[PDB]
């Protein structure tokens, strides 16, 4: 019983959760109403897996989800939408104003009086669960409730549960594109919480997803639906190990063991190789070598950073479909023979491999092509610091003149929090710079035999 | 002329509760640098700051580098009284969270051997005058005392119904408050009595830290005026200056005090006022910098004075040909560590000078290095002289 | 559940409010009798934002109509949507202020303010979660400006933590319907700069220019001006009522657009705007909306943004659209006009998209801009003010009601200080020697 709890916070998290739960319902054959005609037609089975859905006596299946947001509108859409019967009636909506792109408002002022109700349901689910594997928290940087409320919730979860893995999926501000003025303040402020309490944080950038949609998928005008579907496919590939059989199955604990050399460098990038339209699905082989090579291309990265400017600390490939270990071994060797891909000398192995038989599913009305093979790559590298550096720059340009600070300090914070957050981020960047340094130049003291 | 800032940070001894408890000190200070260690992170690397004055009143019977009350007075208050006698405004800001030492700094104790800034200032003011009192030198001193709570002004001395007073801007005399009680004083005893009566009326609240905490900035204005009789038939006012003594409330965090409703509103207003004031004082010091650096720039810029009523009323004292000082209180107890750090972050303002790296080599390693260097030097001397 | 209380003071405020309520009733499909005769289900999903429910499935707007002259009240009640309003909310007196701010604020309004605040408090106590207020009025007039500022001060005293919005019509350079516009506008700005979270800045000049050069109306009237103001007033709060991909509350706009407390004067704008016969010659796309939004002539404040720099801007789009197009177009606007945007803000374009367009359009957009060029407007008033105050041109009427010259000096000084906090953050920075 490999059971995980999916928490969604903020508008971005809620829409991502909508896309993800559509994908899981399609994968497991559960209809929107919540029932399962597959078991009735066949006679029975384990397809109503405990990993995401809990079964009741009437044959209904409810997701192990906790949707949270301060705006009534975003989830009032869900209550009146197609999947109204899928979820529990409780949806944890504050009938009040939003956090207003204010970390202080979402953390100190309005985040209270809801954190209790939220934590109580996060229990009624954990107690119902047995052999809990971990939490998957979806949110976005730069938002009020997406920064403050997530910080408070992660703090309380660390206090209460502690040892359970807490994977984080989040959207970072882009270098050029933005949809709010105070994004750097919120993003820098929440850095302490996502550094201290989260066990592994997967980060995505909207500009990279837009570029992938434009180039690979030939979608000239993407919207949030396509990006959410891509992120949903990523999460499905991540969690497919603990649902379906496979030659090599990778649990969350093995992700933490392999992708986290030290506690404070738990910020890996992600990517999906066979992002390709139906028209371009032909004229291509989509072999294991091709997808493995495509995973490492700088253009296909989901965060606007260049891996060639840094060194790879660790990599983890999760293959789905008709894959046999000879081709993944050959592809790994081929990648190791390339010069552009630099690895840290202190990680000679440098690869984790997992294979699963279940191929990816296609969402009706989607844009991804049906394929026989796929791979999702996670990559802990030192290039991410570059992105952080850009963000840091923006913060100074807004903190030299104390602009937009009276809104934050009027809800409970002081300038000391800003200074502490900036210093913590600088320390994290320094650690990333240090760990990427080569090992001590061969300490060849040239001792001649006995001292 | 402009207006410079004298930043002084002082550390107090333990109290009965701290002495009875086995808490450790966390603030080291030397020269013009103050270092703080995290009790929870024994290896967090110490954090340093640097100010204009660094006062070690931690050890009461100390005789070496002890920050006596009279020493601090000679550093700040004597110079400010001299500047006031010259006919220019002088402002003294007090800062510190409850349990830090602000009240001691601004009032002192009753034995009169360790006096606060105000008692010494009043005594020297009355003395200097009683001496200069000739035939052509008339002097007048008046006192007012007000509070600022939630950006509304209130009179402390008057026992009338404590309503909100209006703030006006006289075209020549600048900002002022209407219907503010103004009284003349004759000796330091009258000033102390008026201060006690006003302080009994201050808005005080109970928090998770202490049952009595200040919820509102306060301003005790001393107005001093000199009339001269030259070798003529006319007696003319020479100059008028003001000695402003303010009790800025301390900053806080909602985590430290989780009270809802009125307490959160008061904390938000206090934080807004303190942020604005910090902006004004640092910006006013920016003038010094720029000016001295080049030699002329003209452009008066625009120093934000209207962003808060506290900075608006203190406009005349803060700006122009005047002087300002800032005394911050520090608590030595380990348990209050973060709060002390916060005060340091507030004490780092008004200049933000560079404290540089702070670290000391191990004494054993220092001895090893010195011994190795000495051995090398002596061996080189012996080999050069041919005796080794 | 967010919801707003609406107030309208003076003749201009009442006219714009009547047009605004007509527009909102059409948007939500509310009959003049108060019944609902719409089609879409989403219209009732957030009807409480502007209306209260009655017994017979009737919806009463949350309006509070105030004025010292009963003629405007009679005109409003004898109109297309006169019967929609609650009769008890028609608070009014007699013996109008007479284009005298002193009468509106100190002598005549001081008596009606008690009843007005009583009705406001009654409407506020029944609220589920009160977000903020909206006051429509004109500054250059009499009872409007005075009573509006007095009500603003009183409500901010009573409700400090609620958002405040004001849609003010100021004097203009050439068109000027009243002699004593400078004094009234100066005192009104003195109150507004202290007691308001957001102020929207409109004048008759820019509306006339929009009507003549863009809409090509031969004989525009006040109905069209109020129509444009209603369009932007609906666009500003569109996100409170209908769902969208990226929502924008009023507080979100306040946080993003107000870098410092005193700089909260905004220049509005609306797109698209076409002159009937030209409608078939244009393609409605996101680049076209952005181009018309950032066009200088489309601004409603009669201040050229090219004579200054944008501290912040906000784009509230409505309709089905692609987020990539919006982000790319705003980034292109920021990059191309690099010298017209303040440089110490890395990105100064707030964006939000609602999926429900207006009733008769496939797409629409509302532009808001906080820029330095607005100073110019204040400077103009200041000049006229001193031109009338040096000789005390029309001061005896004001002093007869109990005011003094020191208040005028205070107001002039406050406006002068505001003009500076806008230049400081303008002219590109530089080095010295
Ligand atoms: C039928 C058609 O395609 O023609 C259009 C039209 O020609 C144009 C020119 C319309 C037209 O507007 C004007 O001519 C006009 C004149 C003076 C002042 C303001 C507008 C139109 O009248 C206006 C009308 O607009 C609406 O229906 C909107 O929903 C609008 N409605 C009202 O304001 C309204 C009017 C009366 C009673 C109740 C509501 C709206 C806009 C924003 C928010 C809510 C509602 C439309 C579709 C048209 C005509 C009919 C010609 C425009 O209308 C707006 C501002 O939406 C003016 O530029 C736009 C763009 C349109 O292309
Ligand atoms: N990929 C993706 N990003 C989204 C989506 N919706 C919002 N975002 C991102 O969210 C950021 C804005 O912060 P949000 O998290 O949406 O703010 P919020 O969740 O509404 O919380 P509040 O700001 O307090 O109301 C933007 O930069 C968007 O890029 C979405 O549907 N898909
Ligand atoms: N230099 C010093 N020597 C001895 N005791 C000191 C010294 N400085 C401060 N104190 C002690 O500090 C206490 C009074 O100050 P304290 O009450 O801590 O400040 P506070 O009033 O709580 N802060 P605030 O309320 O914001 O003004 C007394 O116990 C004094 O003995
Ligand atoms: N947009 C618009 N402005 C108006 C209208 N009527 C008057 N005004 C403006 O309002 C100003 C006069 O203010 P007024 O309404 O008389 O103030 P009041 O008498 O106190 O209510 C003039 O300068 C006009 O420009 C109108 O119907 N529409
Ligand atoms: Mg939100």
């Amino acid at each position: 019983m490999r059971e995980c709890i999916s928490i969604h916070v903020g508008q971005a998290g809620v829409q991502i959760g909508n896309a993800c739960w559509e994908l899981y319902c399609l994968e497991h054959g559960i209809q929107p109403d919540g029932q399962m005609p597959s078991d009735k037609t066949i006679g029975g089975g384990d397809d109503s897996f405990n990993t995401f859905f809990s079964e009741t006596g009437a044959g209904k299946h409810v997701p192990r989800a906790v949707f949270v947001d301060l705006e009534p509108t975003v989830i009032d859409e869900v209550r009146t939408g197609t999947y109204r019967q899928l979820f529990h009636p409780e949806q944890l909506i504050t009938g009040k104003e939003d956090a207003a792109n204010n970390y202080a408002r979402g953390h100190y002022t309005i985040g209270k009086e809801i954190i209790d109700l939220v934590l109580d349901r996060i229990r009624k689910l954990a107690d119902q669960c047995t052999g809990l594997q971990g939490f998957l928290v979806f949110h976005s940087f730069g938002g009020g409730t997406g920064s403050g409320f997530t910080s408070l919730l992660m703090e309380r979860l660390s206090v209460d549960y502690g040892k359970k893995s807490k994977l984080e999926f989040s959207i970072y501000p882009a270098p050029q594109v933005s949809t709010a003025v105070v994004e750097p303040y919120n993003s820098i402020l929440t850095t302490h919480t996502t550094l201290e309490h989260s066990d592994c944080a997967f980060m995505v950038d909207n500009e990279a997803i837009y570029d992938i949609c434009r180039r690979n998928l030939d979608i000239e005008r993407p919207t949030y639906t396509n990006l959410n579907r891509l992120i949903s496919q990523i999460v499905s590939s991540i969690t497919a190990s603990l649902r379906f059989d496979g030659a090599l199955n990778v649990d969350l604990t093995e992700f933490q063991t392999n992708l986290v050399p030290y506690p404070r460098i738990h910020f890996p990038l992600a990517t999906y190789a066979p992002v390709i339209s139906a028209e371009k699905a032909y004229h291509e082989q989509l072999s294991v070598a091709e997808i493995t090579n495509a995973c490492f291309e700088p253009a296909n990265q989901m965060v606007k950073c260049d891996p060639r400017h840094g060194k790879y600390m660790a990599c983890c490939l999760l293959y789905r479909g008709d894959v046999v270990p000879k081709d993944v071994n050959a592809a790994i060797a081929t990648i190791k023979t390339k010069r552009s891909i630099q690895f840290v000398d202190w990680c000679p192995t440098g690869f984790k491999v997992g294979i699963n038989y279940q191929p990816p599913t296609v969402v009706p009305g989607g844009d991804l092509a049906k394929v026989q093979r796929a791979v999702c790559m996670l990559s802990n590298t030192t290039a991410i610091a570059e992105a952080w550096a850009r963000l840091d720059h923006k913060f100074d340009l807004m903190y030299a003149k104390r602009a937009f600070v009276h809104w934050y300090v009027g809800e409970g914070m002081e300038e000391g929090e800003f200074s502490e957050a900036r210093e913590d981020m600088a320390a994290l960047e320094k650690d990333y710079e240090e760990v990427g340094v080569d090992s001590v130049e061969g300490e060849g003291e040239e001792e001649g035999e006995e001292y | 002329a402009g207006a410079s800032v004298k930043v002084a940070v002082r550390v107090r001894p333990f109290n009965s509760r701290e002495m009875s408890r086995d808490s450790k000190c966390i603030i080291q200070m030397s020269g013009s640098t103050t270092t703080i260690v995290n009790p929870k992170q024994p290896k967090e690397t110490p954090k340093s700051f640097s100010f204009d004055y660094s006062y070690w009143s931690h050890t009461s019977p100390e005789d070496i580098n002890y920050a006596s009350q009279k020493q601090v007075y000679r550093d700040i208050g004597e110079e400010m009284l001299q500047h006031a006698f010259e006919g220019y405004n002088v402002c003294i800001f007090a800062y510190g969270q409850t349990g830090a030492g602000k009240s001691y700094t601004m009032m002192g104790k009753q034995e009169k051997d360790q006096q606060g800034i105000i008692p010494q200032l009043c005594e020297d003011l009355f003395s200097r005058i009683n001496d200069t009192t000739n035939d052509n030198m008339s002097y007048s001193v008046e006192v007012s005392y007000m509070e600022i709570y939630c950006e509304r002004v209130r009179d402390l001395l008057n026992p009338k119904n404590k309503g909100n007073l209006r703030v006006r801007e006289h075209p020549l005399l600048g900002p002022y408050v209407e219907d503010l009680s103004k009284l003349a004083v004759t000796s330091y005893n009258d000033i102390q009595d008026l201060m006690d009566s006003g302080n009994k009326a201050r808005t005080v609240a109970a928090t998770n830290m202490n049952e009595t905490s200040s919820r509102s900035h306060a301003v005790f204005n001393i107005i001093f005026t000199q009339k001269r009789h030259d070798a003529e038939t006319n007696i003319t006012t020479e100059k008028v200056s003001k000695i402003s003594l303010v009790d800025l409330a301390g900053s806080e965090r909602a985590d430290s005090t989780g009270a809802k409703g009125t307490r959160l509103k008061e904390g938000a207003n206090i934080n807004k006022s303190l942020t604005t004031l910090g902006k004004v004082i640092s910006a006013l010091a920016e003038m010094d910098s720029g000016p001295n650096k080049n030699k002329k720039k003209k452009k008066t810029d625009f120093i934000p004075y209207r962003d808060s009523v506290l900075t608006w009323l203190l406009r005349e004292n803060l700006g122009g040909n005047s002087r300002t000082a800032m005394v911050a209180a520090l608590s030595p107890a380990d348990i209050n560590y973060d709060e002390t750090l916060s005060t340091l972050r507030y004490a780092d303002r008004a200049k933000q000078i560079r404290c540089n790296a702070v670290i000391n080599e191990d004494l054993n390693n220092k001895l090893i290095r010195e011994l190795k260097d000495e051995v090398t030097r002596l061996r080189d001397l012996l080999y050069a002289q041919g005796l080794g | 559940m967010r919801e707003i209380v609406h107030i309208q003071a003076g003749q201009c405020g009442n006219q714009i409010g009547a047009k605004f309520w007509e527009v909102i009733s059409d948007e939500h499909g509310i009959d003049p009798t108060g019944s609902y005769h719409g089609d879409s289900d989403l219209q009732l999903e957030r009807i409480n934002v502007y209306y209260n429910e009655a017994t017979g499935n009737k919806y009463v707007p949350r309006a509070i109509l105030v004025d010292l002259e009963p003629g405007t009240m009679d005109s409003v009640r004898s109109g297309p949507f006169g019967q929609i309003f609650r009769p008890d909310n028609f608070v009014f007196g007699q013996s109008g202020a007479g284009n005298n701010w002193a009468k509106g604020h100190y002598t005549e309004g001081a008596e009606l303010v008690d009843s007005v605040l009583d009705v406001v408090r009654k409407e506020s106590e029944s609220c589920d979660c009160l977000q903020g207020f909206q006051l429509t009025h004109s500054l250059g007039g009499g009872t409007g400006s005075g009573m509006g500022t007095l009500l603003i001060s009183k409500i901010r005293e009573e409700y400090p933590d609620r958002i405040m919005n004001t849609f003010s019509v100021m004097p203009s350079p050439k068109v000027s319907d009243t002699v004593v516009e400078p004094y009234n506008a100066t005192l009104s700005v003195h109150q507004l700069v202290e007691n308001t979270d957001e102020t929207y800045c409109i004048d008759n000049e820019a509306l006339y220019d929009i009507c003549f050069r863009t809409l090509k109306l031969t004989t525009p009237t006040y109905g069209d001006l109020n129509h444009l103001v209603s369009a932007t007033m609906s666009g500003v709060t569109t996100c409170l009522r209908f769902p969208g991909q990226l929502n924008a509350d009023l507080r979100k706009l306040a946080v993003n657009m107000v870098p410092f407390p005193r700089l909260h004067f905004f220049m509005p704008g609306f797109a698209p705007l076409t002159s009937r016969g030209s409608q078939q010659y244009r393609a409605l796309t996101v680049p076209e909306l952005t181009q018309q939004m950032f066009d200088s002539k489309n601004m409603m404040a009669a201040c050229d943004p090219r004579h200054g720099r944008y501290l912040t801007v906000a784009a509230i789009f409505r309709g089905r659209m692609s987020m990539k197009e919006v982000d790319e177009q705003m980034l292109n606007v920021q990059n191309k006009n690099s010298s017209y945007f303040v440089e110490w803000i890395p990105n100064n374009v707030k964006t939000a998209v609602c999926d429900i367009p207006p009733r008769g359009l496939k797409m629409s957009a509302t532009f808001i801009g906080n820029s330095t060029a607005i100073q110019e407007l204040f400077k103009r008033i200041s000049e006229q003010f001193t031109a009338m105050f040096r000789r005390k041109a029309f001061l005896h009427w004001y002093t007869g009601e109990g005011m003094d010259e020191m208040e005028f000096t205070e107001a002039e000084s406050n406006m002068n200080d505001l003009v500076s906090e806008y230049q400081q953050y303008q002219d590109a920075t530089a080095d010295e020697q």
